[PDB]
């Protein structure tokens, strides 16, 4: 019923900038926190960033501090992730998640809905 | 048709369970609001609580009213044997002295109540301390394990086995000394002051009254908590190993490097524990009234 569809992302050169979208359908978007994650082969999944439902507060990871910038649009029901100053190690499948605002969850990896992801490859 | 001791044990236990479960949602919301920033850091919470009433509406609305009593079973399995031993032993030691206010002088009688409270606290502590240590170890190992961290123990018995094998009985009763001094003061003033002031102030229609008993116990827990707090500072500070040799050096080094004021810091929090304790005493008396 509820679908998280990742948009954007392909093969890009090192140092260039990308923007990934996350289209959320079937739910009230103006009340859900959106999260961004990535998964690369041979590396355990890691949490990238999270943004509140109203786009008030944003939270990042130490690995992508100051480099990535998360935003969102409730008029279009989309979550954006801006990737800047990319390194070859950032090559991964970036997936998107969503969870109700103000519910206490067991951790970062506990979400309601999950996307399938968009591949991002960084050439050297 | 049971012994005089087992009756008090069960009365104290039941009363402790009722008291903990009663005060459980208030402590829940108190923790929820106090530790919300650390939850946003760990990704457990997404936005702050714009009010205590909103904290209620939020938690209860999503998972039901029962959500307010999360984690209470563990506190009852900790508190039940503790208070049961405390009450049963208090009446026992009180009977061992057996002072009559009129036959032996009021000051000697009150000293009897204080001595009984302290002795009962020290005994209970001697019996439950290792269990508190092991439960703590297992819980911390479960949190690390939850986050992918390597497990150390299968269960409680494994905790006992491993700690006994490495450090022996001393390993299980680690930091017992400041623990027993603090509890002899706290339980002494708790049981002693309550039993010594109750006949003085609760006379006439207030002899069987409950709200009066709870309020008296509330004062007693407040004052006793404050009085026993420095030994709790030394205790917590000494068990922080999971930096000081002996409680006397910890005391002198903290009073000299921080001040006498530093020992008392954090005293205000006990206010809700003050309710729980008070409820255990009043519910106990009431429970005995209906029983005998
Ligand atoms: C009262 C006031 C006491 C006081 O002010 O003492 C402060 C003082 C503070 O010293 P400290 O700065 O903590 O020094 C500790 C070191 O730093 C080092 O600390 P640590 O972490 O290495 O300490 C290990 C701890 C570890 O302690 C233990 O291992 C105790 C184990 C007890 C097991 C009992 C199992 C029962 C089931 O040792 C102790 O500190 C306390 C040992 C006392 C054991 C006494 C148990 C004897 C019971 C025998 C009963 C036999 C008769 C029965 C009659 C029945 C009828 O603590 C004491 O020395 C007094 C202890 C009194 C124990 C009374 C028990 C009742
Ligand atoms: C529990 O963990 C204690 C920690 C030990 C010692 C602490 C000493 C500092 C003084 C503060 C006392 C407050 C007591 C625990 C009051 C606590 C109250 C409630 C609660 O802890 O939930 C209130 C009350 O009942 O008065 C253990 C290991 C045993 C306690 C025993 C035998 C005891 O309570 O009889």
């Amino acid at each position: 019923q509820v679908q998280l569809v990742e948009s954007g992302g392909g093969l890009v050169q090192a140092g260039d900038s990308l923007r990934l979208a996350c289209a959320a359908s079937g739910i009230t978007f103006s009340s859900y926190t959106m999260g961004w994650f990535r998964q690369a082969p041979g590396k355990e999944r890691e949490y990238i960033a999270r943004i509140t439902g109203s786009g008030s507060n944003t939270y990042y990871a130490d690995s992508v501090k100051g480099r990535y910038t998360i935003s969102r649009d409730n008029a279009k029901n989309t979550a954006y992730l801006q990737m800047n100053s990319l390194k070859p190690e950032d090559t991964a499948n970036y997936y998107c998640a969503a969870r109700d605002d103000g519910r206490m969850y067991q951790g970062f990896y506990d979400f309601e809905y999950w996307g399938q992801g968009t591949q991002v490859t960084v050439s050297s | 048709g049971m012994p005089p001791f087992v009756v008090d044990f069960l009365m104290g236990g039941v009363s402790a369970a009722v008291s903990k479960t009663a005060a459980a949602p208030i402590e829940r919301i108190k923790l929820l609001v106090q530790n919300q920033d650390e939850m946003i850091k760990a990704g457990r919470l997404d936005r702050r609580y714009n009010g205590i009433i909103d904290c209620f509406r939020r938690t209860t609305a999503d998972e039901g009213l029962m959500a307010l009593w999360r984690g209470n079973t563990a506190n009852v399995i900790r508190y039940f044997p503790t208070q049961a031993l405390n009450f049963a032993f208090r009446d026992k030691f009180k009977a061992m002295f057996g002072y009559k206010k009129d036959k032996d002088g009021y000051a000697k009688w009150m000293a009897g109540n204080l001595a009984s409270g302290g002795a009962a606290g020290a005994t209970s502590l001697l019996f439950v301390y290792s269990l508190d240590y092991a439960r703590t170890r297992l819980a911390n190992d479960a949190k690390s394990a939850k986050g992918g961290g390597a497990r150390q123990f299968n269960g409680l018995i494994d905790v006992y086995r491993k700690t006994l094998a490495s450090d022996g009985i001393a390993g299980l009763y680690r930091g017992f000394g400041p623990s027993v001094a603090g509890i002899v003061v706290y339980r002494g003033l708790y049981f002693g002051m309550y039993d010594s002031i109750k006949p003085v102030v609760l006379v006439g229609p207030l002899a069987n009254n409950f709200l009066a008993s709870f309020l008296l116990g509330w004062c007693v827990t407040t004052g006793a908590g404050i009085a026993s707090y420095p030994l709790d500072t030394v205790r917590r500070r000494m068990m922080m190993t999971s930096k000081y040799k002996s409680s006397i050096d910890a005391f002198r080094q903290i009073i000299a490097k921080e001040g006498v004021k530093s020992l008392f810091k954090g005293a205000g929090a006990n206010i809700l524990r003050g309710v729980a304790g008070a409820g255990v005493l009043s519910i106990y008396d009431q429970l005995k009234i209906l029983l005998f």
